[PDB]
RNA sequence: UUGAUUUGGUGAGAGG
DNA sequence: CCCTGTCTGGCGTCCTCTCACCTATGA
DNA sequence: TCATATTATTACGCCAGACAGGG
C-alpha cells in the first residue's frame, strides 16, 4: 500500500537489506533540547523549574521576609513569525511568573508570617523556537549549534613524553566539574604529588589532606600498608606476608623453622612464595642492615621521659634503633615502599610539604588561592569549605557524578553535587594506582568522555546566570525593605535575565546565522556538533588528535562530512540515527542478538557500552530466519574491526546508513567514492542554489523524502481528506471526519511563502502539487518549497553528460556545456536582494524622501511616482534611482538618496514602509525613515559559474556552445554537458561513473515509456512494462503492487515518469554492477553504458566509443557577477591613504607580501616602485600620475609613501626620535 | 600599533592594496597563444579608464574630463575601438592568490572577452598551480612606460619557460594535451593502412583526413630531418622511417633542428618534457615558444579526435585476485590456529600477518597490472600477436597525464592495508577495490587514513608559509654585485650516494657551475677544462665521456665578495643559458625556491655489494688477523667500490674491529659478501700477538663471577 | 569652485 | 661554582567573500 | 545631560633565554 503522493512517482528501490528501523526525526536534537528548556515539568528536572528551584525561595541575611516561588507561565507571543522577520523583533515569549512574597515578625523560623502578597510578575522575554528548530533573534534567522565538550568527573591522562625530556612519563588526573573550581592533580619527575587548583601555583597535593583534617599518621594508614617488626628474643623480628617479596632481591638469609628457605643473592620466585605460604612463614628474624632504611608510619614517644621518639614518616637509623628499643614500644609499624609496584609518592610528597597541622595547611592554600590580602582563620575556612563543598559554587552534575563513580568503580551512579573527603582520596588513590601499573589512563577523544550541550542546557545555564544576579539584587532590596509599601516589582527586575539571554541568543560563538539556501542546508545545520565555543578547544591552537576519527564516531559522528580548511574535524556533523543520551552523550541504535537468530528489537548504546559488547556489521548475510549465513563474522570488539564467530555476538548494526549523516548518505555509490571526494561531495552539496524548475535526481538515494519533509520547507498535510484548492492564496484542506473534531467544524487553511528573501539571497518559493479535488493524507506533502520536487528533494538537475576531452574547453576541471542548457533556463536561478533607505536626522535638520532630486536632471524622477520612491516594478539596473533620500543644507544640497548598486539588474517586487509616523505603522523608535526596497535579479549561467556534480566533481563552466557543435550520438539528441575523464583516475571517485550508467539507464526506461505513452498504447501493456521495471533483477524490497492502480493511477505514474525512471541506490546497500548491465538491457541502450558519439563540427565519429549518461548537476552559489571586480580610483580609507578593500567597496586589490617579494625576484623595480607608491599610497605622485596618464604622459613622480609617515609619527608617538638624514 | 601580523610593516608598508587592479574567477580559454590572456570586456573598460579618457580627449570627440566620464558612464559605441586601441600593446600582471615563487606573477596581453571570467593559457596553469575548480586571479596594469617595458622584458609569459629552482621547464603539457600526444603517437598491430608507404607526412595527415588509414598504423615514411652539425648551418638529410602515421603528423609540427627520434618513441609526459627541453637547448627560445603552442594545440585536437572516455569495464578486475585472497585467509587462518595453541609470539603473529598482507597485495597488484598493461591481444594476418593495451585508464595512467600505479591499484586491485590513527597499521586489509563495493567498516578504516591527510596538509600550509617568510628575510639583501671576487677556492662537489646505487649523478650536482681550478683529465696532468669555464651541457657530456671523478667548483659561501655575490660564484642563471647578470636578486629567488617546495613535503648486520668492480678502503688503519681477513683497528673507514673507470660508485661505513672479506685494490663478483661484524659485541682485538694478563681485574670489586646457566663455560664479567 | 563614509574592531561561516 | 629544573616570552599561511554587533551611570 | 574612571577563568607546543638551587 501507499500514499496517494507516494503512487504519484515511486521511485525504484535497490538494496537488498530489509530496514528494521525507520529514520527518526531529523530535527530532534534542536526540537528536544529547547521542548526540555520550556516545559512545565514536575519534579524539577530539568528546565526553568530546575533553575527556579535552585534559586528559590531567597530569604535575606535574618531579615524575616522569604520570596518564594510558586508557578511560571509563557504567554502569547505578540508577533507571529512573519511579521516578526518582516518588522525586526525578536520571536519571544513573555514569562509570566507568579511570585509569592511572605513577610515575617520577630522571632519566626517557625511561625506564621505576619503578611504575603502575591503577583504574576514579568521577569524578561525568552526567545521561543520555530517549529523547525530555528530563532529569529533581531529580524534574521539563527541557529545554536549543538557543543561539544569534556564531560564533568575525573579523567587520568598521561603526557607521557614531552615534558622532562628524559622519557619519564608523568600522570595528571583532572576532577572537571560542571560548575566550578578545576582540581588537579600531578606527578613530577621527582616521584612527588603536587596539586594545583585553577591552574595556579603547584601546592605538594598531601596539604589538602591536610586540610581536611588528616593528621599524618591517618595519610600514613591511607596510602600506605604496614609492615611489623617485633621487639623480641633478638634482632626484632618481622612479620613477613610472603605478597611483598614479589620481584626483589633476597640481600639477607631467608630462614624460618629450623630451615634455609631462601639463601643471599638470588632474587625471590613465586614459587619461593609458595614455599613461605606452604610453610607458614610469617615471623622472621632481620638483620640490622634491614631497619637501617625503612620509614616509621606512626609517632611513639618515650614513656618514662615523656619526650619523642621519632615523628611520623621517619627514616630509620641504627642510633634511633637503640632510642626506639629501650624506651618499651615493642611494635614497629614501618611503611612498605616497593620500589616495583607500591611506591612512597605520598611520604616524599610529606617530606617536600612545608606544613604541619591543618591551619597551617588552610593559610597556604589561601597564600596559594588569594596572594597579597592576609590569611585569618575565617576567610581560609570558609575560602576552603566553599571551594568543594558547598552546594552554591561547586557543582558535579548528575552527568559528573555518573562519570565521576564510573572511572572510579564504585557501584551506584547517582549521588551528590559536591565532593566529599573520600572522593578526593579516591582520586589520589586511582591516580597512585596508575602510577603503580594497575589500572590505565583515558583518552579525551573517546566520545564516551565527552558529552554534548544543546539548546536548552546552554540557555538554561544563561538564565541561572541571570537568576542569581536577580537574587543578589532581591537580597539587596529586601534588607533595605521597607513593608507593607512595596509589592515585588520594587525588589525584583526583569532587566538582568532578559540581558544575559539576548546576550547568548545575539553574540555567542554557537548562536549562528543559518546557511539557509538550501533544504539540505538548514538541515545540515542544524544538525551540527562544534567542538569549538565556550570552554571548548580553539581552531587556530589545537591540534591533530582532536582533528582526527576516532573509533567511537561509528554511528554517532559522520566521518565524512567535515568541512575542510582550518577547522577540519572540529565541526563534524551528526549522523543519521543518532539519538542524544539522557546524560547527552551519543547514543546510535543496535539490534540486539541474543542467540543465532538476530532479533529485530532495538537497543541503544553509547561509547563506554559500545566497547564492552561485540557490535556486527550491518551488511552480513543472514537468509528467512536472522541466523547469519557464515560461521565467522566481521564485527568489532575494542574498538578493533575483527573476525569472530558465528555465535558470540551481541548486537548488530541496525541500517546500512547509519556510519554516516544526512548530507553524505544522499550521494549515491558513495561506497565507490574516495573519502576525500565524498568529503568534498557533501561540503558543496550543501552550497547548491535552488533552480528555478526543481528536477528530481534520477539516481537518488531515497533519503530524499525524509530531508525534504523533516526540514520545514514543504507544507505537510496536518489532518488528511479532500480539497477545496482555491489556492492562489492558500491550499484549503477539507478534513475526513475520522481526523476531525466533533466540535471546530474545521477545514485547514495553508498559507503558501511565495517569492521571498532566503538568508543568501536565494529564492524561498513554495508551490502546490495537489490539484483540486484530490484525497491527500496526514503527514502527505502539499506545496513543494524550494529544491524539491513532489516532496523529494530536487538540488540541482540532471543531465546528459559525456566523458570525453572536447578541443581543450575541459582542461583541468572545467566544464562546457550546450547551448540548450541554457536556453530552458535550467540553471536561471533567481536572486532577491534588500536594500534599506533611512532618512536619519544626522545634523543640520532631518533628510528628505521627495523626488525633486537637485543638479541631476530628468534623469532622478522616472522609476518613481509623480513626487518620490521606486514606484513598484520596471527593469531597474545599475545607477537607478530607488528611494529620493537627500536634505537642503546637507548647491549645497546633495545626492544620498539609496541608488541601485554597480553592476545589478532586476525588478523591485516589494516595498516595505513603517516610517517616522508621517510618511504619506508599527516598528521600534530612533530610526525615522524606514524604506526597504526588494530587487530579484535572475541570474542565468554564463562563462565562470562553478558547477559541481555529487562526488567531488567541481567544474568552472568554460565555454557555452551552440548546440550543433555538441557531440551527438547517431540517434541524433545532443549531449548536454561534457566532462573530463582524466579526473577520474586521479581522484578516485569511481562513484560518478556508476550514477552516469545507471541514471543513462533511468533515463533509458524514461524514453521506452515516452514512447509507449506518446505513441499512445491502451494501458496493458503500459503496466506490463512498469511491473518489469521495478521487478528487475536480485532480491529487493519494493517489488511493487502494480494491479491495483485501478487503471487510472498506473497512467498518472506513467505521466510522471515520461522524464526518466527515478532509481533508489541506497548508501552502502547500492545497486551491484549487473543490476546496472541488467537495467541497460531493459532498455534499449547497450550494455557497456558506452555509446558512439559523433563530431558536431566534422560529421565525423569520434574513435573508441564515450560514455554518455545522465549525472545530477548542482549549481553551487559561487556566481560569476559576484565576483568579478575591477577598480581605476575612486574612494580610500581614512587613516591610511591607500585604497579601501572589498566588492561592496569599490575597492582595489591587496598587493601582498609574497607578491613583492615575487617582483624583487624578477627585475621589477619600476614596476614595484608604483606599485607600492604611486597606484597606493603617495597622495601627491597619483594625482600627478593621473593629470599625467590623461594628458598622454606615462611617467610618475613617485615621492614618499603616506603610511610610511604614519609609521614616523606612530613611532616618534613614543619615546623615540626616528628622522631622515642628510640630502 | 607597530607589532604583529596587522602591523604597519607587514600589513601597509610591505604590503599595499592597490587601484588599477582587478579580480575574477578564471577560465581556460585554449585558442590563447602563450603570451596572450583573455580578459573582459567590462573589467578592461574600468581599469583603463585614465587611458580611454587621454585617448578620448586626443581624438577631439570630447572637451572636458566630465563629458568623457559620462561617456564611458554611458558606454557608447565608440569607447570599444578606443579600448581596442589602448590594450594592444599593453601587457597585464596575472596574478594567483597565494604566490609562491616568481612564476605566480606573469605578464601577459589581453584579448578581449565577451564574458566575465579570465580566459587564462593552459600551459601557464601548471606554473600557478592553477586548476579551474572555482580559482580566482587578479589582474594589475603597469602605469608607467618602464613597467610595460618590464612587463614585456622580464615578467611576459614567454620569457619564463624555465623554473627558476633548477633546470626545468615549467611550461610543460600538463594533462588533456599528453593524452593526445599518447593517443596520437602509439601503434597497433593491425589498422587501417597496415604497412603501405607514403611520400611524407603531407600526405600521412591527408589519408588521416580522408579515412583512408589509421592514426596510429605503422608505415614506411619518407621525412625530411635537418641535422645541424655544421657551425650554424642547418643540413637536411632525407630518409624513409619505419614509423607510424601519427608520428609523422606529428613530424608536420616539431621545427627544423630536432632529429626525428624525438617523436619516434610513444611521447608520454616524461618525454614530450624532454622534447621541450632538447628544442630550448638547440633552437633557442623563439622556436620553443611557438613549438610549446603548436604542442598545446595538437594536443587537444587529437585528444578531441581520441574519443578517450573512461567507462566501468576499464577498469579490469584481476581473474586471479579472489584466489589471492583466498590463499591469504588460509594463510592468517594457520597463523591464528598457531595462536590458539601459543606456540608463536602475538609481534610476531602481527608481523607474519603484515607480511602475508603486503605479499597478497603485491600479487594482486601484478595480476592487474599484467591483466591491463597487455590484455589486447589482436591478430594481423593469421595467429594472434601481443602488445600494450589502449585501455583508457591504462592510457591514462601510461601516459602520465593523471594516474600513477598506486591510484590505477586501488581502482582494480586492493587498496592495501590502511592505517589507523595511532601510527600502527591494521592487520586486516581493506581487500575490496572501488570497482567493487566496500563495506561499512572499509570505508570508516579509509575515512582514517583520508582525514589524517587533510589535517595534515591544512595545518601543513602554515609552517611552510612560515618558512618562506623567515627564509626571505634571511635573504632580503644578497644582491649579484661584481663578475669576480678573484678567488681559487670552492666546495669539492661529488656524486652523492649513500649505501645503494649512485643515487644523484654529478652532472646533476655540476650542471652550469664555474669550476674553481681548472680539472684534470682523468689520465694524467691534462687541463681538460680551464680554471673559469662556465659548464653548460657540452661541457658537462665532455666530462661524463672521461669519467670525471669529482669537480673542485665556486661556491656562493666561499665568495670573496663584500655586501653581495659575485658572478662566478654563484653559476648559471637557471631560467636563463648563461650567467647570471649583474643585479638579479638571488637571495629572494633562493629563498622562494626552496620555501615553496614545502607544501609536497611530508610533515607527520653488514654489508652486501650490488654491483661489481674494484675495492679501495679510506681512512683505513688495519691488521691481518691469524686466518687472514683483514680486520680493522679505525672506527671511520669508508669502504669505497671503484670501478674499472675511476670514478666512484658505491660506498659504505665500516666499523672499528670488521670481519672483511676482502682487502685493498681488489676485484670482487657482484653480490659477494665484502663485510661482517657484530654490533652487540663491540670487539677490542688487538694488533700483535702473546699471553693476556688481568690487571686490576679483582673478582669481588671490579670484576664479578656469573658462571652461565645454559652452557657452563664461564664468564668473569 | 560641481558630491560623500566603510575601513577601525570582534564573532561566526565559506572559497582556492 | 657548573649543571639544572623551572618559569617567562614569543613565534605559529597567504589572497578573497557573505552576514551580524557594538559602555553604564542619572540627580 | 555631562563628567566618573575599571572587576567575578582554566583545555597549545615548541623553543630559546634568563634565574635560583645544589654537589
Ligand atoms: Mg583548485
Ligand atoms: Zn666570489
Amino acid at each position: 500500500v501507499y500514499s496517494y503522493t507516494e503512487k504519484k512517482r515511486i521511485r525504484k528501490d535497490f538494496g537488498k537489506r530489509p530496514q528494521v528501523l525507520d529514520v527518526p526525526y531529523l530535527l530532534s536534537i534542536q526540537l528536544d533540547s529547547f521542548q526540555k528548556f520550556i516545559e512545565q515539568d514536575p519534579e524539577g528536572q530539568y528546565g526553568l523549574e530546575a533553575a527556579f528551584r535552585s534559586v528559590f525561595p531567597i530569604q535575606s541575611y535574618s531579615g524575616n521576609s522569604e520570596l518564594q516561588y510558586v508557578s511560571y507561565r509563557l504567554g502569547e507571543p505578540v508577533f507571529d513569525v512573519q511579521e516578526c522577520q518582516i518588522r525586526g523583533v525578536t520571536y519571544s515569549a513573555p514569562l509570566r511568573v507568579k511570585l509569592r512574597l511572605v513577610i515575617y515578625e520577630r522571632e519566626a523560623p517557625e511561625g506564621t508570617v505576619k503578611d504575603i502578597k502575591e503577583q504574576e510578575v514579568y521577569m524578561g522575554e525568552i526567545p521561543l523556537m520555530t517549529d523547525n528548530g530555528t530563532f529569529v533573534i533581531n529580524g534574521t534567522e539563527r541557529v545554536i549549534v549543538s557543543q561539544l565538550h569534556r564531560s564533568p568527573g575525573v579523567f587520568f591522562d598521561s603526557d607521557k613524553g614531552k615534558t622532562h625530556s628524559s622519557g619519564k612519563v608523568l600522570y595528571n588526573a583532572r576532577i572537571i566539574p560542571y560548575r566550578g573550581s578545576w582540581l588537579d592533580f600531578e606527578f613530577d619527575p621527582k616521584d612527588n604529588l603536587f596539586v594545583r587548583i585553577d591552574r595556579r601555583r603547584k601546592l605538594p597535593a598531601t596539604i589538602i589532606l591536610r586540610a581536611l583534617n588528616y593528621t599524618t599518621e591517618q595519610i600514613l594508614d591511607l596510602f600506605f600498608e604496614k609492615v611489623i617488626f617485633e621487639i623480641r628474643d633478638n634482632k626484632l623480628q618481622m612479620e613477613l606476608v610472603p605478597e611483598r617479596l614479589r620481584g626483589e632481591t633476597a640481600s639477607f638469609d631467608i630462614e624460618a623453622n629450623g630451615k634455609v628457605y631462601v639463601e643471599k643473592g638470588r632474587r625471590i620466585t613465586a614459587r619461593h612464595i609458595r614455599q613461605l605460604e606452604k610453610d607458614d612463614v610469617k615471623l622472621i628474624e632481620v638483620p640490622v642492615e634491614y631497619i637501617a632504611g625503612k620509614v616509621v608510619a606512626k609517632d611513639y614517644i618515650d614513656e618514662s621521659t615523656g619526650e619523642l621518639i621519632c615523628a611520623a614518616n621517619m627514616e630509620l637509623s641504627l642510633d634511633l634503633l637503640a632510642k626506639l628499643s629501650q624506651s618499651g614500644h615493642k611494635r614497629i609499624e614501618t611503611l612498605f615502599t616497593n620500589d616495583l609496584d607500591h611506591g612512597p609518592y605520598i611520604s616524599e610528597t610529606l617530606r617536600v610539604d612545608p606544613t604541619n597541622d591543618r591551619l597551617s595547611a588552610l593559610v597556604e592554600i589561601y597564600r596559594m588561592m588569594r596572594p597579597g590580602e592576609p590569611p585569618t582563620r575565617e576567610a581560609a575556612e570558609s575560602l576552603f569549605e566553599n571551594l568543594f563543598f558547598s552546594e552554591d559554587r561547586y557543582d558535579l552534575s548528575a552527568v559528573g557524578r555518573m562519570k565521576f563513580n564510573r572511572s572510579l568503580l564504585r557501584e551506584e551512579i547517582e549521588g551528590s553535587g559536591i565532593l566529599s573527603k573520600d572522593d578526593i582520596i579516591d582520586v589520589m588513590k586511582k591516580l597512585i594506582d596508575i602510577r603503580n601499573g594497575k589500572g590505565e589512563v583515558d583518552d579525551i577523544d573517546h566520545l564516551g568522555n565527552r558529552r554534548i550541550r544543546s539548546v536548552g542546557e546552554m540557555a538554561e545555564n544563561q538564565f541561572r546566570v541571570g537568576l542569581v544576579r536577580v537574587e543578589r539584587a532581591v537580597k539587596e532590596r529586601l534588607s533595605l525593605g521597607d513593608l507593607d509599601t512595596l509589592m515585588p516589582q520594587d525588589m525584583i527586575n526583569a532587566k538582568p535575565i532578559s540581558a544575559a539571554v539576548k546576550e547568548f541568543f545575539g553574540s555567542s560563538q554557537l548562536s549562528q546565522f543559518m546557511d539557509q539556501n538550501n533544504p539540505l542546508s538548514e538541515i545540515t545545520h542544524k544538525r551540527r556538533i562544534s567542538a569549538l565555543g565556550p570552554g571548548g578547544l580553539t581552531r587556530e591552537r589545537a591540534g591533530f588528535e582532536v582533528r582526527d576519527v576516532h573509533p567511537t564516531h561509528y554511528g554517532r559522528v559522520c566521518p565524512i562530512e567535515t568541512p575542510e580548511g582550518p577547522n577540519i574535524g572540529l565541526i563534524n556533523s551528526l549522523s543519521v540515527y543518532a539519538q542524544t543520551n539522557e546524560y547527552g552523550f551519543l547514543e546510535t541504535p543496535y539490534r540486539k542478538v541474543t542467540d543465532g537468530v538476530v532479533t529485530d528489537e532495538i537497543h541503544y548504546l553509547s561509547a563506554i557500552e559500545e566497547g564492552n559488547y561485540v557490535i556486527a556489521q550491518a551488511n552480513s548475510n543472514l537468509d528467512e530466519e536472522g541466523h547469519f549465513v557464515e560461521d565467522l563474522v566481521t564485527c568489532r570488539s575494542k574498538g578493533e574491526s575483527s573476525l569472530f564467530s558465528r555465535d558470540q555476538v551481541d548486537y548488530m548494526d541496525v541500517s546500512t546508513q547509519q556510519v554516516v549523516s544526512v548530507g553524505a548518505s544522499l550521494i549515491p555509490f558513495l561506497e565507490h567514492d574516495d573519502a576525500n571526494r565524498a568529503l568534498m561531495g557533501a561540503n558543496m552539496q550543501r552550497q547548491a542554489v535552488p533552480t528555478l524548475r526543481a528536477d528530481k535526481p534520477l539516481v537518488g538515494t531515497g533519503m530524499e523524502r525524509a530531508v525534504a519533509v523533516d526540514s520545514g520547507v514543504t507544507a505537510v498535510a496536518k489532518r488528511g481528506g479532500v480539497v477545496q484548492y482555491v489556492d492562489a492564496s492558500r491550499i484549503v484542506i477539507k478534513v475526513n471526519e475520522d481526523e476531525m473534531y466533533p466540535g471546530e467544524a474545521g477545514i485547514d487553511i495553508y498559507n503558501l511563502t511565495k517569492y521571498t528573501r532566503s538568508n543568501q539571497n536565494t529564492c524561498i518559493n513554495q508551490m502546490p502539487c495537489v490539484s483540486l479535488g484530490e484525497p491527500v493524507e496526514r503527514g502527505d506533502v502539499l506545496a513543494d518549497g524550494p529544491s524539491t520536487d513532489l516532496g523529494e528533494l530536487a538540488l540541482g538537475q540532471n543531465m546528459r553528460v559525456a566523458f570525453m576531452p572536447w578541443n581543450g574547453y575541459n582542461f583541468e576541471d572545467s566544464i562546457l556545456v550546450s547551448e540548450r542548457v541554457v536556453q530552458e533556463d535550467r540553471f536561471t536561478t533567481i536572486h532577491i536582494q534588500e536594500l534599506a533607505c533611512v532618512s536619519r536626522d544626522t545634523k543640520l535638520g532631518p533628510e528628505e524622501i521627495t523626488a525633486d532630486i537637485p543638479n541631476v536632471g530628468e534623469a532622478a524622477l522616472s522609476k518613481l511616482d509623480e513626487s518620490g520612491i521606486v514606484y513598484i516594478g520596471a527593469e531597474v539596473t545599475g545607477g537607478d534611482i530607488l528611494v529620493g533620500k537627500v536634505t537642503p543644507k546637507g548647491s549645497d544640497v546633495k545626492d544620498s538618496s539609496l541608488r541601485v548598486p554597480n553592476g545589478v539588474s532586476g525588478t523591485v517586487i516589494d516595498v516595505q514602509v513603517f516610517t517616522r509616523d508621517g510618511v504619506e505603522d508599527d516598528l521600534a523608535p530612533g530610526v525615522l525613515k524606514i524604506v526597504k526596497v526588494y530587487l530579484a535579479v535572475k541570474r542565468r549561467i554564463q562563462p565562470g559559474d562553478k558547477m559541481a556534480g555529487r562526488h567531488g566533481n567541481k567544474g568552472v563552466i568554460s565555454k557555452i556552445n551552440p548546440i550543433e557543435d555538441m557531440p551527438y550520438d547517431e540517434n541524433g539528441t545532443p549531449v548536454d554537458i561534457v566532462l573530463n575523464p582524466l579526473g577520474v583516475p586521479s581522484r578516485m571517485n569511481i562513484g560518478q561513473i556508476l550514477e552516469t550508467h545507471l541514471g543513462m539507464a533511468a533515463k533509458g526506461i524514461g524514453d521506452k515509456i515516452n514512447a509507449m505513452l506518446k505513441q499512445q498504447q491502451e494501458v496493458a501493456k503500459l503496466r506490463e512494462f512498469i511491473q518489469r521495471a521495478y521487478d528487475l533483477g536480485a532480491d529487493v524490497r519494493q517489488k511493487v503492487d502494480l494491479s491495483t492502480f485501478s487503471d487510472e493511477e498506473v497512467m498518472r505514474l506513467a505521466e510522471n515518469l515520461r522524464k526518466g525512471m527515478p532509481i533508489a541506490t541506497p548508501v552502502f546497500d547500492g545497486a551491484k554492477e549487473a543490476e546496472i548491465k541488467e537495467l541497460l538491457k531493459l532498455g534499449d541502450l547497450p550494455t557497456s553504458g558506452q555509446i558512439r558519439l559523433y563530431d558536431g563540427r566534422t560529421g565525423e565519429q569520434f574513435e573508441r566509443p564515450v560514455t554518455v549518461g545522465y549525472m545530477y548537476m548542482l549549481k553551487l552559489n559561487h556566481l560569476v557577477d559576484d565576483k568579478m571586480h575591477a577598480r581605476s580610483t575612486g574612494s580610500y580609507s581614512l587613516v591610511t591613504q591607500q585604497p579601501l578593500g572589498g566588492k561592496a567597496q569599490f575597492g582595489g586589490q591587496r598587493f601582498g607580501e609574497m607578491e613583492v617579494w615575487a617582483l624583487e625576484a624578477y627585475g621589477a623595480a619600476y614596476t614595484l616602485q608604483e606599485m607600492l607608491t604611486v597606484k597606493s599610497d603617495d597622495v601627491n605622485g597619483r594625482t600627478k600620475m593621473y593629470k599625467n596618464i590623461v594628458d598622454g604622459n606615462h611617467q610618475m613622480e613617485p615621492g614618499m609613501p603616506e603610511s610610511f609617515n604614519v609609521l614616523l609619527k606612530e613611532i616618534r608617538s613614543l619615546g623615540i626620535n626616528i628622522e631622515l638624514e642628510d640630502e | 600599533m607597530i607589532k604583529g601580523k596587522q602591523g604597519r610593516f607587514r600589513q601597509n608598508l610591505l604590503g599595499k592594496r592597490v587601484d588599477y587592479s582587478g579580480r575574477s574567477v578564471i577560465t581556460v580559454g585554449p585558442y590563447l597563444r602563450l603570451h596572450q590572456c583573455g580578459l573582459p570586456k567590462k573589467m578592461a573598460l574600468e581599469l583603463f579608464k585614465p587611458f580611454i579618457y587621454g585617448k578620448l580627449e586626443l581624438r577631439g570627440l570630447a572637451t572636458t574630463i566630465k563629458a568623457a566620464k559620462k561617456m564611458v558612464e554611458r558606454e557608447e559605441a565608440v569607447v570599444w575601438d578606443i579600448l581596442d586601441e589602448v590594450i594592444r600593446e599593453h601587457p597585464v600582471l596575472l596574478n594567483r592568490a597565494p604566490t609562491l615563487h616568481r612564476l605566480g606573477i606573469q605578464a601577459f596581453e589581453p584579448v578581449l572577452i565577451e564574458g566575465k571570467a579570465i580566459q587564462l593559457h593552459p600551459l601557464v596553469c601548471a606554473a600557478y598551480n592553477a586548476d579551474f575548480d572555482g580559482d580566482q586571479m587578479a589582474v594589475h596594469v603597469p602605469l608607467t612606460l618602464e613597467a610595460q617595458l618590464e612587463a614585456r622584458a622580464l615578467m611576459m609569459s614567454t620569457n619564463n619557460i624555465l623554473s627558476p629552482a633548477n633546470g626545468e621547464p615549467i611550461i610543460v603539457p600538463s594533462q588533456d594535451v599528453v593524452l593526445g600526444l599518447y593517443y596520437m603517437t602509439r601503434d597497433c598491430v593491425n589498422a587501417k593502412g597496415e604497412g603501405m608507404v607514403l611520400t611524407g607526412p603531407k600526405e600521412a595527415e591527408r589519408l588521416y583526413r580522408s579515412g583512408l588509414a589509421s592514426l596510429h598504423a605503422r608505415v614506411k615514411v619518407r621525412i625530411t630531418e635537418y641535422e645541424k652539425d655544421a657551425n650554424g648551418e642547418l643540413v637536411a638529410k632525407t630518409s624513409l622511417k619505419d614509423t607510424t602515421v601519427g608520428r609523422a603528423i606529428l613530424w608536420m609540427i616539431v621545427p627544423k633542428g630536432l632529429p626525428y627520434s624525438i617523436v619516434n618513441q610513444a611521447l608520454g609526459k616524461k618525454a614530450i618534457s624532454k622534447m621541450l627541453n632538447t628544442c630550448y637547448r638547440i633552437l633557442g627560445l623563439k622556436p620553443t615558444v611557438i613549438f610549446a603552442d603548436q604542442i598545446m594545440y595538437t594536443g587537444f585536437a587529437y585528444a578531441a579526435r581520441s574519443g578517450a572516455s573512461v567507462g566501468i569495464d576499464d577498469m579490469v578486475i584481476p581473474e586471479k585476485k579472489h584466489e589471492i585472497i583466498s590463499e591469504a585467509e588460509a594463510e592468517v587462518a594457520e597463523i591464528q590456529e598457531q595462536f590458539q595453541s601459543g606456540l608463536v609470539t602475538a609481534g610476531e603473529r602481527y608481523n607474519k600477518v603484515i607480511d602475508i598482507w603486503a605479499a597478497a597485495n603485491d600479487r594482486v597488484s601484478k595480476a592487474m597490472m599484467d591483466n591491463l598493461q597487455t590484455e589486447t591481444v589482436i591478430n594481423r594476418d593469421g595467429q594472434e600477436e601481443k602488445q600494450v593495451s589502449f585501455n583508457s585508464i591504462y592510457m591514462m595512467a601510461d601516459s602520465g597525464a593523471r594516474g600513477s600505479a598506486a591510484q590505477i591499484r586501488q581502482l582494480a586491485g586492493m587498496r592495501g592495508l590502511m592505517a589507523k590513527p595511532d601510527g600502527s597499521i591494521i592487520e586486516t586489509p581493506i581487500t575490496a577495490n572501488f570497482r567493487e563495493g566496500l563495506n561499512v567498516l572499509q570505508y570508516f578504516i579509509s575515512t582514517h587514513g583520508a582525514r589524517k591527510g587533510l589535517a595534515d596538509t591544512a595545518l601543513k600550509t602554515a609552517n611552510s608559509g612560515y618558512l618562506t617568510r623567515r627564509l626571505v628575510d634571511v635573504a632580503q639583501d644578497l644582491v649579484v654585485t661584481e663578475d669576480d671576487c678573484g678567488t681559487h677556492e670552492g666546495i669539492m662537489m661529488t656524486p652523492v650516494i649513500e649505501g645503494g646505487d649512485v643515487k644523484e649523478p654529478l652532472r646533476d650536482r655540476v650542471l652550469g657551475r664555474v669550476t674553481a681550478e681548472d680539472v684534470l683529465k682523468p689520465g694524467t696532468a691534462d687541463i681538460l677544462v680551464p680554471r673559469n669555464t662556465l659548464l653548460h651541457e657540452q661541457w658537462c657530456d665532455l666530462l661524463e665521456e672521461n669519467s670525471v671523478d669529482a669537480v673542485k667548483v665556486r661556491s656562493v659561501v666561499s665568495c670573496d665578495t663584500d655586501f653581495g655575490v659575485c658572478a662566478h660564484c654563484y653559476g648559471r642563471d637557471l631560467a636563463r643559458g648563461h650567467i647570471i647578470n649583474k643585479g638579479e636578486a638571488i637571495g629572494v629567488i633562493a629563498a622562494q625556491s626552496i620555501g615553496e617546495p614545502g607544501t609536497q613535503l611530508t610533515m607527520r648486520s653488514s654489508i652486501q655489494v650490488k654491483n661489481k668492480g674494484s675495492i679501495k678502503l679510506s681512512n683505513v688503519k688495519s691488521v691481518v688477523n691469524s686466518s687472514g681477513k683483514l680486520v680493522i683497528t679505525s672506527r671511520n673507514t669508508e669502504l669505497k667500490l671503484i670501478d674499472e673507470f675511476g670514478r666512484t660508485k658505491e660506498s659504505y661505513k665500516v666499523p672499528y674491529g670488521a670481519v672483511l672479506a676482502k682487502g685493498d685494490g681488489e676485484q670482487v663478483a657482484g653480490g659477494e659478501t665484502v663485510a661482517n661484524w657484530d654490533p652487540h659485541t663491540m670487539p677490542v682485538i688487538t694488533e700483535v700477538s702473546g699471553f693476556v694478563r688481568f690487571t686490576d681485574m679483582i673478582d669481588g670489586q671490579t670484576i664479578t663471577r656469573q658462571t652461565d646457566e645454559l652452557t657452563g663455560l664461564s664468564s668473569l664479567v
